[PDB]
Order: C-alpha cells, then structure tokens, then sequence
C-alpha cells in the first residue's frame, strides 16, 4: 500500500543511517530475533512503509549499503537493531576509499554502482508497490560525494516518477579530515539542483556552533553530534511515517513547497535542543518551549531573523495536546516579520498535532522551510571557492582521473545563477 | 585513399579557423581553453584518420 | 596496505637494513621466521603487520628491494644483527661501482644493470596486488645514488604508466661528506627525479650533526647513529600504515593529502624532541613543550625562519599510545590558539593524526623509554634559499668549470648543465614569484 | 604546403617498420620498450606538428 | 596391473634388485623362498597379490626382466645378497660393456640383444590380461643408459600400440657420477624417449645429496643412500597397487590426473618428511611441520622458487597408519588458506590418499620407523629453471664441442642435434611460455602483437 | 633527395617562438626544441642507416 | 646535397668491425670503447651538419 527503500552511502552517511534507524526503532523495538515484537498491532501498514516484508509478519528494511571502507559498517552491524538486515547489502569489495571524489564519481564507482543499481531494481518490485527512494548522503568523505551524485543520476534516468529523500551533510571549517572540500561542495550540487526533487541543508559548523555555543556541551564528538542529527530527522520524518490525519504525501510535500523547481533547499531545525549531556526535564508545554520554533540563530543553518525571508513553513507535534495556543503562537510569529509581508506565499499554515508517542520525550516541535539564508551558506561555499580555485590549487589530484574546468565554469554559472536569482527574490 | 584524407584535413584547416579570440569577459581565456582543447581532439581525429584508416 | 620498497646506493641499503631490522623487531618478527604472537610461519598479512607475501608454505619474508653497484655492501648487510632471513634470490649487486660520481653508473656501465633490476621489478610485481606507491631509498652521491633514479625514476613514469611512488632523497653534509662535486649531482637529481615523482621528503645529515653536537650533547658524528635515527623517523612515518588506530589512514591518504603542487612538492618534516641516554632519564613527557618546540629554527630538516617560514599545510603526525582524549584535549591546549603566520589565500585548518598500537622502540641502541611523537609534516616555501645556496655556490664554481671534463664523455652535454641550472633557477624564481606571498 | 607536410609526416610514419620478432620474451620486451619509445615521440610530434599548422 | 617391469643401466639394475627385495620383505618373501603367511608358492593371488603369478615355472616368481650389457651389474644382481628369490632362470648376462657410452647402446654396441629382450617382452607381456602400462626404470648413460629404454619405447609405441609408458627418468647429480657427456643423452631423451611415451615422471639425485652432505647428516654421498631413499619413494608409489583397502587410491585415476597435455609430460615429486636413524630416538612424530614444510626447498627435488611456478594442477597425498577419521581431521587442519598462485583457467581442490594399515620396516639404513608421508606432487611450471639449466649446460658443451666426434660417426647427425633442440625447446616453451597464465590475448590497444 | 628534403623541411618546420609571459611556458619551448631535434636527428640517421 | 654526406656517415658506420668472437675478453672492450668514443665524435659532427647547414 505504501513502501520506502532503504539505500544509504558514504562513510558518515552510513553511521548516521545507523544512528537513524536505531532512533527511530527506539519508539518501535522491532527485534532482530523473530520473537515479532509489535510496536502497535494497527501499524502493520506503517510499520510495512519502512520495514518491508521478508517472511510472516517479519518486517525487515529494504537493506542495501554500499561503501568500499568495510570497517564502518562492520562496527555498526553491532549495534542494538544492527542485525536485522537482509543478507543483500553486503555489496561492496576493498578498493579503499582516500577521500577521493574522482573514484566514487568517474573512476572506481563506474564499476560498483551497476550491483547497486541491479539489486534496486530487483528489490523495488518485491512489494505492493514504489513509492518513495531515500538516503543518507555526505560531503564530508571523498567518494560518497561522488558514488551519491551519479546514484541520483542513474535513478534519475531509470525511475523518473519517484520521490528520492536526500540528506546532505554541508561542508564544516570546524570539523575537517581534509580541506578539499570546497571542490567536494561546488561540482556535488552543480547538478542535485536539477536531479533530485527535495533537499536539506542540515550544516556542520552551524550544527557544531549550536552544539559548543549556545548549548554548552563538552562533547565535540561524533557521537552525541549524530545522536542529535538523528532526532531532528526522525522528527521531520514522523510526520511521512505517520500520517494521523495531516502531513501530506511524497509528492504532496513537494507541490506545496517547491516553487521555481530548483529552490528545494528547506532547512530542518528544532526547537528544544535536548542533547545527551546537560538535560531539561519537564514537561514540554506548547508555548514557551516552542518559542524556540522562530528563532533563526537556533537550527541546522547560519540565517538570520531579520536578514531572513521564509516562504514555507512546518510544524508537526508529538504531544496530545490543544491546538488554539499553536494557532495563536502562529499568528504572532507570522504577523510580527515586516519583511515577510512579500507578494509571495499567501498561505503555509500547514501544522501537526497528531498523538506520536517519542522516544525518550513525550512531545514534539519541529521546523522544517525555504528561507534565503541557503544563498549566504553558498556564499561561504562560494568565499572558499575563491580561496582555493583563483590560483587553480590542488587541481592536479583530481584532473587526472576524468574532469577537467569547464565543468567547474559550468558549475560557476551556476552558482552565479543561484546568487542572482536569489538576490532578485531578496529585492523583490 | 589518400587524397581524401589530406583535402579532409585542408577543409579541417579551413571552414571553421579558431573563432575571433576577443569576448568581453574573462570567459574568452576559457572560450580560448575550450579551443585548444579543440585541438587537442583535432589532435586525436588526425591520429585516428591516419593511422585506423591506412595503417 | 601493501607495499614493496626499493633502495639504492650505500647509505640508501644502510637506512634501509637498519630500518627493517627496527620494523621486525617492533612486530615482534623474529630471526626464527615465525612470529611468535600467532601460529602463521614466517610473518603475517591481516590489516597492518603487511609487509610480506606467502612465499613458501605460508613462508613470509620482509619483501624489500638492496641494490648497490659495489658489492661487499650487501655481504657485511647480510652478516649482521638479521643475518639469514634477507632475501637469499633478489640480492642483486655489481662487480665493480661507478665510485662516487653521476655519469658512468647512469649512462655508461648501469645500462646493463638496469634491465636486470627491472626484470627483478617485474617478477616481484606479478606477485600480491596491493599499492600504495613505493618507497625509494637514495642519496645524492652516497653509492651509485643519482645514478641509478635519475634512470629508473623515468622507466617507472613511462613503463608503469602513471602509478604513484615515493622516494626518500638523503640531502648531504658537507661537514661529514666524501665529495666536492656535489652541487652539481645535487643540483641533476634535482631536476631529474622530482619533475617525475608523486611524493618525496629530504632528509639532511648535517640537521642530524645539529640535533646531535647542538642540542642532545651527544660526540659522537658516525653513520650508526644516523641509520638509528632514520630508521627512527621512517619507522614513525611508516608507523600508520604498520599499526592501527583511531585516524589509520594509508600513505595514499597522506600523498593525496599533501602535495598542492608539481613544483611545489616538499615538506619541512618537524621532528625534534631530541632523545638519548641523556635525554630521556627521569624527564616528564607532556603535550605542551613537544608541540611548542616545532617551529623553532633549531629542530628543523633544512634551515628555515618561523616568521620567514610560510606553512601551506601543518599535517601532523601522533604515534597517540595512551588515549586520544589528550590529543583532542592539545588540539585547544595548543593547536587552537595558533594564529602564527600563514600563507594568504588557502586555508587555515590545522590537521592531527593518532595511531595506536605501540612500535617498540630501538633495543640495544641508546634512547631510553620515550612515549610521544610530534612528526609534524608542515611545508614551508621559504626553502627556496636551502637550494638557492647551492645554486650559488654552483655558480661560483661552475663559472669556472670545474669538474666539467669528468662529465663530458659519457653522453651529455654542456646544455644539461644550463638546463639544470635552468631548472632550479625556475623552481626558486616561481617560489619567489608565487610560492612566497605575492598579489 | 599541407599537402607536403601531412604526406611527409606520413612517409617518417613509413619509417616506423614492422618489427623483428625473432628472440626470446626479453628480447621480444627490449623491442617493445623500442616501440614505446618510438611510438610516444612520434605521435608527439605529430600532434606538434599539427599543432604548429593548425592542430 | 600386472605390468611389465624394464629395469636398464646401472642404476636400473641396482634399484630394481633394491627395490624387488624391499617388496620381498614388504610382502614376506622370506629367504627360504615361499612366505611363511600366506602358503601359495611363489607369491599370492589377492587383488594386492598381483605383481606376483605364474611365468616361470608355476612358482609365482617375482616379475622384472633385467637385460644390460654392462655385465658386472648383471653378475651383483647374480651375486648380490640374494641368489634365488628372484627369476631362477630368466636372467641374461651382456657380453660387453657399453662402458658410460650411451651412443654405443642405441647403434652399435647394444644391437644383439634387441632380438633377446624383443623375446623376453613377448614371453612377458602374453601373460595376465591386467597390464596398464610398464614401469619403466629409465636411466641415461651410467650402463647402457638410454639406449635400451629408447630403443625399446620406439618400437613399442610403433609395433605394441599405444599402452602407457611410465617412466622413472633419473636426472643423477655430476658429483656422485663420473661422466661429464650426461646433458648430450640427456638433451637426446626428448627426442627418442619423450613423444612416443604417455606417461612420465621424476626422481632425482641433487637434494639426497644436499641432505646427506647438510641436514639428514649421513657420511654416504654415493649411490648406496640414493638407493636407500629412492626405494622408500618407489615403494610409496607402488603401495597403491600394494596396499589395496578402503583408501586404495590406485593408479587408474592417478594417471588421469597427473597430465593434462602432450608436453606438460615432467611431473615432480616433494616427498621428505624423513626422519634417520640418528634421529630414531623416539623423537616428535609431527602432523604439523610435514604441513608446514611443503614449499620451502627442503622437500623439493630441484631448487626452484615456487613464487614463480605457476600450477595447473596439483595433487595432494598424505600416506599415513593411524585412522581413516584422520583423513578428515587432516583435511581440517591448514587447507583452508592456502592461498597459492595459479593459472586462471585450473582447478584448486587437493586429492586426499591414504594407506591406513602399517607398512613394514626397512632394516639396516638411515631410517627410523617411518609411517606417515607428505608429497605434493604435480607438474609445474617451475622445472622450467631446471630445464633452463640443461640447456645451459648443453649450449656450453656444444660450443665446446666435446665428444661430438665421438658422437657423430655411429648413426647420429648434426641435423638430428638440431631436431632434438628443437623438441627441447617444444618441452620447454610448453613450459616456459604457454604453461604460464596466457591471458594476455583478450585485447587491448598499446601496440603489442596482434 | 626527398629525405634530405624532408629533414630540412622539418628542421624550418621548428620556428623560434616569442618570447612573452611571465616564464612559464619558456622552460617548456626549449625542452620541445631539444627534444624535437633529437627525433628529427634519429630520422635522419635511420633514414641514411637503411640506405 | 649531404646525400654523400650520409654515405661518408655510412662509411664510418662501414669502419666498425665485427665485435669478434676471435677477440680477447679484454680487447674487444676496447673495441666497444673506440666505437663509443668514435660517435660521441660523429654526434658531435652529426649536430654540426644539422646546425650549421640550416642557416
């Protein structure tokens, strides 16, 4: 009735899928045993949209991983839920990976990705029917950049009329293995802008300046980093794997917030802040917990309140409580922006409230919208493209394998596109 | 087939020459690249044509 | 993370068998073949203790290449404290050498040696799959030295396609030499092999004469300390690819980390908490002093100002062996506050690297037990003058040429020199022109 | 002329012979290191050449 | 299985009266001149009991025809230890010596007993009806040498058909011999003993030496402990025939899976887990280091590096006393890695052999209680060093030209050396260049021969 | 006769070219002169070697 | 024009002798080295016909 893949990639796209599905199995519990622990007997469809069928009421993902650095995802097969995959995402061989962008883009990937393709292809139509492709991306590795992008093109050719759900880790000067980066970032979305349907920008050294500034944690690791990456999203995405009565469908969510189809930037923030570490512990109440939904120097983006011009919004709760105090926190939160008064967006009011029952919280608050913010994050990008390009540095690593600089001039115009149209949508 | 393949590299030489090498930007230095990268590939097309044809 | 190692000239075969003599010894690989932690004859190939190839009946041997013209090398090599596991069919040596000069090993008398040594390249190529690169030992007019690279460096480039290598070019001490012509060998392995290589470092002897007569109070300037001391450093470098840890990145990760440029190709390897038998009794090894002791002049390789020195990277290399929670605790307590003077227009971010699993340290040698290493493989394009000297002290003798009629007969030309002299001018004037901070 | 200079390069393209493949497989590997080296100087120069006329 | 048995040369001759005794006193013949366990006169008629039946004169004697011209070896063999356990009758002197001259035996000097052992092959080889080929004991110039086996070979596979011939072709060592012409005999092998042959294989005389001289530690560097250790391998050979049971891995399938083409003809033989008798102190009976030792040199009859030698096939066989069950705990042992260099177009499986009932002990040698076996036999790519270092040694006589006018006025030509160089170079380019991986023929673009 | 012609025609075929730009592309030019002598030398021989 | 030149070239090709199998181990390595140094001399020779001529 409803069926959603699970394809993943990269070495950081794969743990945080890893940290994903087992904070999202948290409020499930679905044992790798075959005991057939039900989450709720009346979730057997929305158990099946995620967990597909493999046996009698054992509901397992669609289980295909893909990296060329086995010890990542051979850590991470034990963990709580790391065992109940199917015996078909072992696809994979030890090319090694040595943050190289040609080898998951042009050279080593062009021999890999046709098993990925393949297996796919015959696990797609082994249900009801397709509705939505996803995945955990990244930038911060070498290959996962490219292998990702030429994936998005092979489903682009090969399965038109699907969703693809895309997570895309940007660039961090905080937290960096390798500096390179900034030509991992302008030829990967050169080309997502006009391949996929929706995109994130969930940052990195936004994320890890609200993880030391404004949170206080001493925990600049990976681990508490993905922990709160991994509740943000599996908030965002409740609300698809849940639908109580609300939250519009896959291609339903990309109507009412995609206009100028290459403008699929939205930018999931979240309220609270809650991180393992220093903890809050009361009861989240409507008004003055969610008073952290406006804030734009609170969420997964470098923005800003009033260099700031949203035109979508969301907001889908946990909790089973009233909606008049979210409508008239709504109304002044929208009614209050000068410069949100454009001749644009004439309604977003779109807003959840449906009874989830969370994990370790027992309620919810969730951003999830455009803004032209996007274009000062590819601002940076852009400042740290002319740090490294205008001398033509570190080319000769890459421009061995296949590429060349027209499809850096290409990419350029591009961006310069970007700029222009988003400098028009700020002075229009 | 001889004389075919020198007229052939004549008429390489002569209906199109690089194109007037003045644009009002920066971008006639990579119009300029996209041009001797032309070559390089005329390059390779005169390697094939005497070479894969009568050799 | 397997890689078969070549080296060449006298000094090149004795960093070389004194370091694998330090590697079998810190693996626990024993001269009775077998290592004694498992069951497996000879040595091993799991993740990180890869340096052989079963050979035998699960037999390993420390795959490795000794070449030298002269040969009473390898026997007093092979007569030594590794005495009978060294390969007993790969010690391929000459009869008579090319006795310290450039021309007649290269182009005269090694013109029948080199197809030798390939074909030897070749049946050792047709076993196990796994490259990273090489690992080229050489000098500059130690053995045959140039001789031999500036040959084979180009066979590697146009017969091997375009694979990566690595070599290791030991910068001479004129305090402690053996030859006078050496600017000119210095300055044709220098456009020769570098122009045709993936990645390189130089090492010099006189930093190791300074670190030993000037700051570890040490008299005695004899070539053992020096094979220890290399061995030591190229243990420590090897040492991520030996063992395995938090950041165990490969050799290939580290040369597709470093190297910006063709011509801009050296680092400045910063290795300098000086240690003997003085300097390591009753001491406190800490994160602070090893650390802030690095861009100082006196613990350099080559010669270089910290203010006057540009970083156009700091990588970092940490042999880590307690926890990571003090590195990552170092990288505020000292790597955080840097804003020392940097290169404009490139980035600023400093990088660290930590690999566990302890190698021992030398036995029987004379350093005491030492827990910390600071290799820091920063780059400075201020060594521009390190070459620049020799360049003029080349003009100075060149203008009357000297040493000119020992390199006329065998094949070259006085347009080599002019070349060559062309080519490093070329190299320190684009320094100069763009590697030194410019507009 | 073009017709000189690509019939020309044609006739020292005549004077890449076929080979001598008698010997053993080292002999047989000195002569394909020959041929590498002909081969790599002479398409480059070719193309070189090309290049100094148009490409 | 009652196949003929061809023993020439000196060392023909003194390993077939060797190695017969070794049988007499595996299957008990004692001197008296019948067994004492089984009672049938001669020897018996199980299905192990075949090497002995009825020839001569209804006792089943033992069956080997001994013909050489060299007729001190014949009188040895007459006047050795044992007068009457062997053919009472069927043994004919030679009348003259060859003298260490092959070329002698082929055109002059053998020529008059051809008739006689013609006769002898007829009377023997009109007997049972199980006969899958002969055992041949080549040798190359020490008697007669080459000439009769030669001669022999030819006309057998020209007027007998096309029956196996399993050859025994000793490559003896310089040092323990005293002739230096060996490489020309040895070089003329290929061309009257090797093409008209079906089946072949190797013992040698280099590492016996090498043990003896360094690590079995015997002062007997002669052809008295070449004897005694080539016994013990003609032995095991023949305990397939010899020992039949559950495990009777015989040679019907041996000889299918020992070759795989014309000239892939030379197999070779790593038989030394030995343990002597000044190691007979009731030392480490090992399962492990048998194991472990199997490519390094020291079991190997020829020096060669097996980091060079490809494989196309290989047969295991590990001949033990102790349990039928061991076969399996054995297979659970080391052959799980095994990771082995090898052509891209063959098996990787090892054949399993085992003779689980006790053998019995040869007495007064350098041998203890021997019961268990490793051999890794196969034919390998790796003998092309070896055959590279006779073509050496041939290519420096020949331009020293030494006994060629020996050699060229009895029958041969300069011609005929040119073809058997030429069938040389076949056995060695089946060898050298076709018999490594050849994938090179698939296709690409860089200026190689197409 | 036509192979004397054809290496003087190829020896005029290798002009001086300018001198402008800040020194990259000269190290480059007298390389592919030294170069393209050697093989117009070793054609010339070859060429005279059969005849 | 050099077409005797060449022939004069090939007449120092004509003066090597053969490298003589009737020749001491010692002796015909001098041989070897007057060949070598004699076209050191012809190269030197070589790139003056080709430099002076062009002119």
């Amino acid at each position: 009735m409803r069926e959603i893949v699970h394809i993943q990639a990269g070495q950081c796209g794969n743990q945080i899928g890893a940290k994903f599905w087992e904070v999202i199995s948290d409020e499930h519990g679905i044992d790798p045993t075959g005991s057939y622990h039900g989450d709720s007997d009346l979730q057997l469809e929305r158990i099946n949209v995620y967990y597909n069928e493999a046996a009698g009421n054992k509901y397992v993902p669609r289980a295909i991983l893909v990296d060329l650095e086995p010890g990542t995802m051979d850590s991470v097969r034990s963990g709580p839920f790391g065992q109940i995959f199917r015996p078909d995402n072992f696809v994979f061989g030890q090319s090694g990976a040595g943050n190289n962008w040609a080898k998951g883009h042009y050279t080593e990937g062009a021999e890999l990705v046709d098993s990925v393709l393949d297996v796919v292809r015959k696990e797609s139509e082994s249900c009801d029917c397709l509705q939505g492709f996803q995945l955990t991306h990244s930038l911060g590795g070498g290959t996962g950049s490219g292998m990702g992008t030429l994936l998005i093109s092979k489903i682009r050719e090969e399965y038109p009329d699907r969703i693809m759900n895309t997570f895309s880790v940007v660039p961090s000067p905080k937290v960096s293995d390798t500096v390179v980066e900034p030509y991992n970032a302008t030829l990967s979305v050169h080309q997502l802008v006009e391949n996929t349907d929706e995109t994130y920008c969930i940052d990195n050294e936004a994320l890890y300046d609200i993880c030391f500034r404004t949170l206080k944690l001493t925990t600049p690791t990976y681990g508490d980093l993905n922990h709160l990456v991994s509740a943000t999203m599996s908030g965002v995405t409740t609300c698809l794997r849940f639908p109580g009565q609300l939250n519009a469908d896959l291609r339903k969510l990309a109507v009412n917030m995609v206009p100028f189809p290459r403008l699929h930037f939205f930018m999931p923030g979240f309220a609270p802040l809650t991180s393992r570490g220093s903890q809050q512990y009361r009861a989240l109440t409507v008004p003055e917990l969610t008073q952290q939904m406006f804030d734009a120097k609170n969420m997964m983006a470098a923005c800003d309140p009033r260099h700031g011009r949203y035109l979508t919004v969301a907001a889908v709760f946990r909790g089973r409580m009233s909606m008049k105090e979210v409508d008239e926190q709504m109304l002044n939160v929208q009614n209050k922006n000068s410069s949100y008064f454009v001749e644009w967006i004439p309604n977003n009011v779109k807003t959840a409230v449906c009874d989830i029952p969370p994990r370790g919280l027992k309620m919810s608050a969730t951003f999830i919208g455009n803004s032209t913010a996007i274009q000062e994050l590819f601002k940076r990008i852009s400042e740290q493209f002319t740090a490294m390009f205008r001398r033509k540095a570190f080319l000769h690593w890459y421009t061995g394998e296949g590429m060349d600089e027209m499809e850096f001039t290409e990419a350029e115009s591009n961006m310069n596109d970007l700029v222009s149209e988003y400098q028009q949508y700020q002075d229009a | 087939d001889l004389l075919k393949a020198v007229r052939l590299i004549k008429f390489l030489y002569q209906s199109n020459p690089p194109p007037n090498p003045e644009g009002t930007r920066q971008a006639r230095r990579n119009r300029r690249r996209r041009w001797r990268e032309r070559q390089r590939q005329i390059h390779s097309i005169s390697e094939r044509i005497l070479s894969t044809y009568l050799g | 993370r397997e890689c078969i190692s070549i080296h060449v000239g006298q000094a090149g075969v004795q960093i070389g068998n004194a370091c694998w003599e330090l590697y079998c010894l810190e693996h626990g690989i024993q001269p009775d073949g077998q290592m004694p932690s498992d069951k497996t004859i000879g040595g091993g190939d799991d993740s990180f203790n890869t340096f052989f190839s079963e050979t035998g009946a699960g037999k390993h041997v420390p795959r490795a290449v000794f070449v030298d013209l002269e040969p009473t090398v390898i026997d007093e090599v092979r007569t030594g404290t590794y005495r009978q596991l060294f390969h007993p069919e790969q010690l391929i040596t000459g009869k008579e050498d090319a006795a310290n000069n450039y021309a007649r090993g290269h182009y005269t008398i090694g013109k029948e040696i080199i197809d030798l040594v390939l074909d030897r390249i070749r049946k050792l190529a047709d076993q196990c799959t796994g490259l990273q690169g090489f690992s080229v030992f050489h000098s500059f007019g130690g053995g045959t030295g140039s001789g031999f690279t500036s040959l084979l460096m180009e066979r590697l480039s146009v017969d091997y396609g375009k694979k990566s290598k690595l070599e290791f070019s030991i910068y001479p001490a004129p305090q402690v030499s053996t030859a006078v012509v050496e600017p000119y060998n210095s300055i044709l392995t220098t456009h020769t092999t570098l122009e045709h290589s993936d990645c390189a470092f130089m090492v010099d002897n006189e930093a190791i004469y300074d670190i030993c007569r000037r700051n570890l109070d040490i008299e005695r300037p004899t070539y053992t300390n020096l094979n220890r001391l290399i061995g030591q450093i190229v243990s420590s470098i090897t040492a991520s690819l030996r063992f395995d840890g938090a950041l165990n990145v490969d050799l290939t990760e580290f040369q597709t980390n470093l190297v910006p440029y063709p011509r801009a190709h050296f680092p400045l390897a910063t290795y300098a908490p000086v240690i003997s038998a003085e300097k390591a009794y009753h001491e406190q090894l800490s994160v602070a002093e090893i650390t802030n002791a690095c861009f100082e002049p006196a613990n350099q390789m080559v010669k270089c100002d910290p203010r006057h020195g540009k970083y156009m990277a700091c990588c970092l290399l940490y042999r880590g062996d307690v926890v990571p929670k003090d590195v990552n605790a170092a990288i505020a307590t000292i790597k955080t506050k840097r804003t020392i003077q940097f290169v404009d227009w490139c980035p600023t971010g400093f990088k660290v690297g930590i690999n566990y699993e302890p190698p021992t340290v030398v036995p029987g040698g004379d350093l005491a037990k030492v827990q910390r290493a600071v290799c820091m493989l920063s780059n400075t394009t201020a060594i521009a003058e390190a070459w620049a000297r020799l360049d003029h002290k080349f003009d100075l003798m060149y203008a009357k040429r000297a040493f000119v009629h020992w390199y006329v007969g065998e094949g070259m030309e006085e347009g080599e020199f002019s070349e060559a002299r062309e080519d490093m001018a070329a190299l320190e004037k684009d320094y100069e022109e763009v590697g030194v901070d410019s507009v």
